[PDB]
């Protein structure tokens, strides 16, 4: 047993002018709705504002991918569905390993729109960032962002954007296994 | 080190 894949959100990725193709993010929704909730409405810009057209912003090999400033762009900007920030949902879902989904902060507290997606298993984020999706399609489009020459700030030197993004529905939910759960 | 942060980025 585990928790249960709920809804997924698509990120369609271009590299300069390279489509690389598409990176798709199942969501435990019943283990962390609110969270969730965020991450799709951003997924899909119902609000007003979102995902499409931000970048992975830092990318650093066998760490993660960081991507979601929709506000400045530079990686100190980011704004949730229910305010500035959110506080920490719950801390039920672990970085277990590679291509889990996971709330970039700045302290306790402080969820946004930034996330990031595991190339490694960082266990010592573990109870310090909100885990609430896995990626269960586009690893190798994820693997292409890691591999992208990137600057002394891990900024990519080409623009790894998130041309479209939004949602698809899950008629049937399924297990993601979870050692122990 | 190895964080995600949003503003300050440390080691
Ligand atoms: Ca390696
Ligand atoms: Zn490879």
């Amino acid at each position: 047993r585990g928790p249960s894949v709920t809804a997924k959100v698509f990120f369609d990725v271009r590299i300069g002018d390279k489509d690389v193709g598409r990176i798709v993010i199942g969501l435990f929704g019943k283990v962390v709705p609110k969270t969730v909730e965020n991450f799709v409405a951003l997924a899909t810009g119902e609000k007003g504002y979102g995902y499409k057209g931000s970048k992975f912003h830092r990318v650093i090999k066998d760490f993660m991918i960081q991507g979601g400033d929709i506000t400045t762009g530079d990686g100190t900007g980011g704004v949730s569905i229910y305010g500035e920030t959110f506080p920490d949902e719950n801390f039920k879902l672990k970085h277990y390993g590679i291509g889990w989904v996971s709330m970039a902060n700045a302290g306790p507290d402080t969820n946004g729109s930034q996330f990031f997606i595991t190339l490694t298993k960082p266990t010592w984020l573990d109870g310090k960032h909100v885990v609430f999706g896995k990626v269960i399609d586009g690893m190798t489009v994820v693997h292409s962002i890691e591999l992208q020459a990137t600057d002394g700030h891990d900024r990519p030197l080409t623009n790894c954007s998130i041309i479209n993004s939004g949602k698809i529905d899950v008629k049937t939910p399924f297990v993601v296994e979870i050692a122990d759960w | 080190x190895l964080l995600v942060t949003a503003g300050l980025v440390l080691a």
